[PDB]
């Protein structure tokens, strides 16, 4: 993805 | 300019911040040509939000190198540590 959320 | 920074960010529950980038990534919004992993947005009321900020190239996660990870290693990474995450960022100052 390209933004991932942690 | 450009420092190495060291913050801790407490898990309440999670991280509260996004990432983008690292090898196979597709990019980031900051420094098209780095593979790096960089911050992409923090929850305003989240633990990272007096830490870290939009463009901030994480370089190591508790010890691990985040120099020419994949994204998803990334990701899991800082994921499955359960507690507190010690990060070393790069950032324009």
């Amino acid at each position: 993805g390209y933004e991932t959320w942690v | 300019s450009s420092m190495e920074i060291r913050v801790r960010v407490e898990k309440d529950p999670e991280l509260g911040f996004s990432i983008s980038g690292g090898v196979g990534g597709r990019g980031n919004p900051f420094r098209p040509d780095d593979d790096g992993i960089f911050v992409t947005r923090v929850q305003p009321e989240g633990p990272a939000s007096k830490l870290l900020q939009p463009g901030d190239k994480i370089i190591q996660a508790n010890g691990y190198s985040f120099i020419n990870i994949e994204h998803g290693q990334a990701v899991s990474l800082l994921k499955t540590f359960q507690n507190t995450v010690e990060l070393i960022i790069v950032r324009e100052v």
